[PDB]
């Protein structure tokens, strides 16, 4: 109940990764397209924690 | 009913980010579910309606 | 749920450290590159400078030509198609000549002749780099431990590609230049030689490869455990034994009965990793030249239930 | 703990106003779909 | 039996179980509650291995093999002569390992150092429990575990590896092998660097950490630092084990065909699955 | 609501704009791909059938 | 106020942001209208 | 409008670099999509039109 | 008002140049799309 | 126009290096795409024209 | 500004840079003209 | 075009010439290997068939 | 001037570089002409 | 091309000569290996066929 | 000028020797290629 900014940033990135991955796996014809787009956005989101 | 102490105990930025992502993902998944089912697949039903395929 | 010192919780960025100048020709040394915050979380953020001398140039030229020659053959195998190039990148391979040609250099350029050219570039590239490790240590006046630790790696590298093919009298025994090919070469190596697991020297190398992971997990955790006493500064602990060196000594003394020093643990470290390839080179060298089937060899030496 | 009572209360008022607007549009869309294609 | 500096650190406390009941030293070893469990499980495990050699009918240490129960017994008990001993040894081995990790925890608290070492050891145990417990339970047979023999647990590796063709194509395996090779590369470099800085050319002074960073910056243009390399050593080892545990827990549970067949998904990507030329088509 | 302006008091405008740019581009790309995925609304396929390109 | 923005600056920033939002939404409506004329989806 | 003030908030160097990468990647993505389709592959179109194959 | 340290008049001129490029870039794009539609329409 | 001011924002050293790398990789990518296709593979088609095979 | 170039330096730098750009594009146009004559792609 | 000498005010000649020397050789090798790769323009094979050097 | 070279030195440096470039191009033209005669590729 | 000698006012002779020797040796080996690759021009095999050294 | 520290006369002398070696290397190369073309022409 005392998550830091980095802890919350990672948790949202995992949620974003799963969410966006499913989004572009449906949109694209392959699951890899979701993995790439979901991974890149989550990595970009988790690498920029506001502080 | 107060519902304003939550902004005092929690970080407002965390709350807004969490709500924004969850609702957007929820709204996105529902749209994907409708496109998956043959019913309510508005793209397919409109194509049949106007004799596309 | 406390600070485990795995990642730095704060970064400080002072002026770039240009390094020592014992006998290093500063003309051959380059300038300081960028500062990486992403690298700063784990270790130092500063990149560069890097020294580039005569052996540095020879290492890069042969290293680039080795890398370039594999790439051109990778493009030719792709039909010069960028889409095909990325699709079959791991499945590309610069195969050595066919077994018929033996050790002769008469192989056609597209049938093994190109591999000899690429292999020559790698050969010069690696040996020139080994001297570079030697000379960089000599320039700063340090020990040649890296040079001889590297020579352990070269021994396995020489055996796989150069020495063992000569004894087998065929370039076909060497390693193809590819991601999946040199994996397939590895698997085909065991199957031909009868379950390379029963190679005694291959088993030893796995012992030291497992042990290197064991020792570095042990050593890395130990220093991070005693990093709260400034134990990461191992050179000062060797010079002036602080409380971190004593606790690190005592933890393993009370755990497994015996311990090491701050300087003697790194003797275990270097020999644990050196034997990985040192025993590896002998293990591969014997295969085929001395033992054509290790499981049959294992049976006659009381390692398998039969015979 | 960064915000006081008045700051948090005004923040909540803004949030609910946005929430009511979001809900109202959601109702309008749901009605339009049911008019176009009933499910219930 | 004490080092020249050991006395001042030998104080009570830090025990997890037993208090001062087992808080004593046998020679250099510290006993603790979990060391008593350690010695019992270690001694019992060793004897049953020796007794298993009697039942097997061989005394050659390399031929000694404690095979797990056959696939027909599933995940139940087995006769001691045909699998039951292996289950007892595995329970003894599991008890010995976890007691050893928890004994290290007591030594950590007594010395006031971090718990990186028992946490590092726990990774090995979960790697061990993956092979003998987690994977066989998912596959529903103790026979999928490996025998407790020097050269028969290699037969298990070879047989399990070739069940799925060339096991090299396991993607989690490729990650772990790169980590194992990288860790040994780091250890050789790290060990050699400190010795070079501590045992330099004859007559020259002992080198400083700056020479260590200067050497590797003159070599590869980047020095990770004394703190970084030990962080790197810990993470490289744990990642290698974590992916090795992962590689087996997905094999025979999620993937069942040859691992080379798995890699065709990349070749069969929609935008280049049908382009002529190259290796695949 | 006229009090929405206070959202900028707590959220850095730089961080939001970067987040908005990525989100809008991602949403726009996904919708375009969904239209392309379906045999209908794949305007490239639509024109080819219309003008008999195959 | 984490951002250190003043009340007036937030209002000015929001007014410009909404102006861009309406400009963006206006183009999207025109683009959707063109598609519906070309190919309705209802 | 007052869109000029967006440069009072964004660093021009980073935006131009991001825009430069974005436009090029978008241009590449579109050009590859055209080549992917059986139609609009102008290389294929010319070969069939002029009987190169 | 001071996130980047850029003067307000500097922002006005920087945006004026930036929009000039944006219209110039989009003008060529329109000419490019016009030629393609003439060559091969996608509607 | 006044495009010269982009050099006030962009370091000429970085841009020219980035452009030099960009132009070569673009030139290489285009040339390989043409070489990949059976048409425009000017080496292949000249051999066919003069019956080299 | 950021680069420290004077406005006269920027104009001179841009002038020669555009000279190179049109020189580069001029050869590219001739190259595309030659290829289209030899083998048109439309 | 007469002001192209201004490039040497920006680019270090030492860095450029090393970069160019590597570039030109790697380009020249790439072109030469492309010709050798093709069934035609493999001038070694061409003269071998021309002079009946196959046997 | 990032390199620190004066304009006269750059003018000299360019003059040598362009003289080298034209000589390199001149041999390349002869090389391409010789190959085109021996084996044309168009 | 008289001014060519100016190249040494910028290039360090030690660096150039080391690069020169490295380049020529690596180039010389590459050509010799390329010639030995082709069945023709393999001067260790044409003489063997000429004098019938190997059956 | 200052990148190497050499003077014009030193560079002139240094270049003169370097070209002397270069022409000797080139001349031997030309003789070598002629020997190959006489013994086995590749055109
Ligand atoms: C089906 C496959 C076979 C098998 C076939 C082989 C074969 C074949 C070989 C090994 C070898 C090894 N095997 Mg085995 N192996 C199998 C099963 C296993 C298992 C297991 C749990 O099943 C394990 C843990 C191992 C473990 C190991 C290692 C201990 C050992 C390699 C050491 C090393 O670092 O090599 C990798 C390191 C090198 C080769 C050294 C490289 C050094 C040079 C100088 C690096 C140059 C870099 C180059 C220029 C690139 C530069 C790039 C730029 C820097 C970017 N094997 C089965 C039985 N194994 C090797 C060995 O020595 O065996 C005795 C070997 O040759
Ligand atoms: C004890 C046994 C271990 C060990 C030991 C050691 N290994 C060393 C040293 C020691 C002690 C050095 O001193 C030396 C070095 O400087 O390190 C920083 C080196 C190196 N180990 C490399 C790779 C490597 N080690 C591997 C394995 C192990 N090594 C085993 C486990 C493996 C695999 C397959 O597992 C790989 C791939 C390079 C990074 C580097 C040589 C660079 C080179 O040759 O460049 C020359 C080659 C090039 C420049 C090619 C460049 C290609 C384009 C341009 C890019
Ligand atoms: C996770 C990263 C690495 C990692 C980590 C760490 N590892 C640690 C530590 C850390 C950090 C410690 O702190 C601790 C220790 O103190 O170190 C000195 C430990 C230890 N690492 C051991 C061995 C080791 N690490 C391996 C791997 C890695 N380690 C990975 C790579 C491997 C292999 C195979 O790769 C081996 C063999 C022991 C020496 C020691 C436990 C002693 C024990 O538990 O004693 C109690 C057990 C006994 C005395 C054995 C006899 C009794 C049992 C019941 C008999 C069981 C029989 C057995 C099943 C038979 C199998 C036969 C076989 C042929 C099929
Ligand atoms: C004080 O806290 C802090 C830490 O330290 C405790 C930190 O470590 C870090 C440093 C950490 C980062 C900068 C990045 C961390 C973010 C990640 C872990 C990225 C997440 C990665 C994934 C979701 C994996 C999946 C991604 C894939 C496979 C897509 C890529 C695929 C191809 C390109 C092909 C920060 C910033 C920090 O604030
Ligand atoms: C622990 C060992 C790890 C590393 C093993 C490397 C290979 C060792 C084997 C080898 O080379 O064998 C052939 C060589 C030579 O074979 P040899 O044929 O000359 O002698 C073996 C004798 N007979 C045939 C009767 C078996 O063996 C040896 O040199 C003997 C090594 C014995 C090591 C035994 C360890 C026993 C550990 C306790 C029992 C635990 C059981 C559980
Ligand atoms: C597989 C996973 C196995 C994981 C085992 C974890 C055991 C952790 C023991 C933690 C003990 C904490 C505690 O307060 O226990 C109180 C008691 C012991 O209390 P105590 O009386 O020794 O006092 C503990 C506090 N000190 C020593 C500081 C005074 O724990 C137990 O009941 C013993 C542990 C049982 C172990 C079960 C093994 C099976
Ligand atoms: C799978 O689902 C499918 C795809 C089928 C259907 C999709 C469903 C869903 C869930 C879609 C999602 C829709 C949503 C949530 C859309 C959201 C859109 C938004 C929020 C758009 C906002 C746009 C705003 C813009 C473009 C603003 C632009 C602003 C400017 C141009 C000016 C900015 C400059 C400023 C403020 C200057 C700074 C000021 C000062 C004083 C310094
Ligand atoms: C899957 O989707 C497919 C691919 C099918 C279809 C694609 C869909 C999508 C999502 C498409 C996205 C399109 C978008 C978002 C396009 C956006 C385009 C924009 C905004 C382009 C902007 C271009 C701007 C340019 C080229 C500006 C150039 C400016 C200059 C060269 C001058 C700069 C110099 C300055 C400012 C000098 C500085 C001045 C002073 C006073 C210091
Ligand atoms: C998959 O897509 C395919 C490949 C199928 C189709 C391709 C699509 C795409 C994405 C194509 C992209 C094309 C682009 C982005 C082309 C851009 C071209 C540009 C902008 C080229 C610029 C060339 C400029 C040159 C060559 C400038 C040369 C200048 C000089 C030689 C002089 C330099 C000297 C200076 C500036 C001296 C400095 C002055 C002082 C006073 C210090
Ligand atoms: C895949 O694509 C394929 C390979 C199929 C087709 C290829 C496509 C591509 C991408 C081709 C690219 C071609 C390019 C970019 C060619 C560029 C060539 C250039 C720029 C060549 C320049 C040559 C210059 C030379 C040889 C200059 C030599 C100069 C000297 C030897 C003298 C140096 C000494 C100096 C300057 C003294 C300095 C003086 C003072 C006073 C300091
Ligand atoms: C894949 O492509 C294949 C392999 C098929 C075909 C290959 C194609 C290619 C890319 C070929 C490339 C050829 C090139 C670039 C060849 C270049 C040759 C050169 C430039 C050779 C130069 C040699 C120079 C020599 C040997 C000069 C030696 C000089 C000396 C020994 C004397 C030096 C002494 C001095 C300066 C005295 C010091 C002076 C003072 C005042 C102290
Ligand atoms: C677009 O990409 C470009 C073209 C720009 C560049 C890309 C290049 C690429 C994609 C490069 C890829 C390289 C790869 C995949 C390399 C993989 C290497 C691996 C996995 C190697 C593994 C084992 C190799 C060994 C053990 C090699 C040993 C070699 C030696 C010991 C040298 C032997 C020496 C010999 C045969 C000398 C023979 C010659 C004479 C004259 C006696
Ligand atoms: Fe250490």
């Amino acid at each position: 109940p005392e998550v830091s900014e980095f802890a919350f940033r990672l948790m949202m990135a995992a949620v974003i990764f799963v969410g966006v991955g499913i989004m572009f796996a449906f949109a694209g014809g392959h699951w890899f397209v979701g993995l790439v787009v979901g991974g890149l956005v989550a990595a970009f989101f988790a690498a920029t924690p506001n502080s | 009913s107060k519902f304003y102490k939550i902004w005092m105990i929690f970080d407002p930025r965390r709350v807004f980010v969490a709500q924004g992502v969850f609702l957007f993902l929820l709204a996105v998944m529902i749209h994907l579910i409708l496109l998956s089912t043959p019913s309510y697949n508005w793209l397919e039903i409109s194509a049949a309606k106007y004799n596309r395929v | 749920a406390e600070y485990q010192n795995i990642f730095s919780q704060v970064q400080v960025r002072g002026p770039a450290d240009l390094g020592m100048t014992e006998d290093v020709n500063l003309a051959n040394r380059s300038g300081v590159g960028p500062f990486s915050t992403l690298l700063g979380w784990f270790g130092n953020a500063q990149l560069g400078p890097i020294y580039l001398g005569s052996l540095g140039v020879l290492s890069l030229f042969s290293g680039l030509m080795w890398f370039f020659t594999i790439g051109i053959w990778f493009w030719y195998q792709a039909g010069w198609n960028p889409a095909v190039f990325l699709r079959d990148l791991f499945f590309f391979s610069l195969e050595p000549p066919a077994p018929e040609y033996g050790l002769s250099f008469a192989a056609p350029l597209k049938e093994g002749g190109l591999w000899l050219i690429a292999s020559f570039f790698m050969f010069v590239a690696v040996w020139s780099w080994w001297g570079r490790t030697y000379l960089r240590a000599q320039a700063l006046g340090m020990g040649k431990h890296t040079a001889w630790a590297f020579l352990s790696a070269i021994w396995l590298w020489m055996v796989l590609g150069f020495i063992r093919p000569i004894l087998m009298g065929s370039w076909s025994e060497a390693v193809p230049y590819g991601i999946f090919s040199h994996l397939d070469w590895t698997n085909n190596f065991s199957l031909v030689h009868g379950n390379l697991f029963y190679n005694p020297f291959h088993g030893l190398s796995i012992a030291f490869l497992y042990g290197s992971a064991l020792l570095f997990a042990m050593h890395g955790a130990t220093i991070l455990a005693v990093s709260r006493f400034g134990g990461e500064r191992e050179l000062e602990q060797i010079a002036d034994r602080g409380t971190a060196a004593e606790r690190a000594a005592l933890f393993w003394r009370w755990t497994m009965g015996f311990n090491a020093t701050m300087e003697g643990i790194h003797r275990w470290a270097i020999w644990m990793a050196v034997l990985v390839t040192l025993t590896g080179g002998i293990g591969i060298l014997l295969s085929g030249t001395v033992v054509d089937n290790w499981y049959v060899w294992g049976q006659n030496h009381g390692m398998a239930p039969l015979n | 703990t960064g915000l006081t009572d008045e700051q948090a209360q005004e923040l909540h008022s803004v949030y609910m106003s946005g929430l009511w607007l979001f809900s109202a549009v959601a109702i309008v869309a749901h009605l339009a779909v049911y008019i176009w294609r009933p499910w219930f | 039996a004490l080092l020249s500096f050991e006395r001042k650190y030998r104080v009570p406390g830090g025990t997890l179980v037993g208090g001062n009941l087992f808080d004593f030293w046998v020679g250099p070893f510290y006993v603790g509650f979990f060391g008593v469990a350690t010695f019992f499980f270690a001694a019992l495990g060793i004897i049953l291995i020796a007794w298993s050699a009697v039942l097997q009918g061989t005394w050659n240490p390399q031929l000694i093999s404690v095979y797990p129960p056959a696939l027909e017994y599933g995940l139940g008990g087995a006769p001691l002569a045909k699998g039951g001993l292996w289950q007892i040894i595995t329970i003894c081995a599991t008890g010995a390992f976890v007691s050893w990790a928890l004994r290290e925890v007591e030594i950590c608290r007594k010395l006031g150092i971090g718990y990186h070492i028992p946490f590092a050891f726990a990774f090995a145990i979960l790697a061990y429990l993956t092979l003998v417990l987690f994977r066989p339970v998912m596959m529903g047979a103790w026979g999928y575990a490996f025998p407790y023999g020097i050269w028969t647990h290699l037969d298990w590796v070879s047989n399990t590896g070739y069940t799925y063709g060339n096991f090299h194509y396991n993607p989690a395996h490729m990650i772990a092998i790169s980590f194992f090779f990288t860790n040994a590369l780091a250890l050789a470099l790290h060990g050699a660097l400190v010795l070079s800085a501590a045992n330099p050319e004859k007559g020259k002074e002992m080198r400083t950490p700056d020479h260590e960073d200067t050497f590797f910056r003159d070599l590869v243009g980047y020095s990770i630092g004394t703190l970084g390399i030990h962080r790197l050593g810990l993470l490289l080892s744990l990642s290698a084990v974590f992916f090795s545990a992962l590689c087996m827990i997905i094999t025979g549970t999620i993937w069942f065909d040859q691992w080379v067949d798995w890699w065709q998904w990349w070749v069969k990507l929609p935008w280049w699955a049908n382009i002529p030329g190259g290796i695949n088509g």
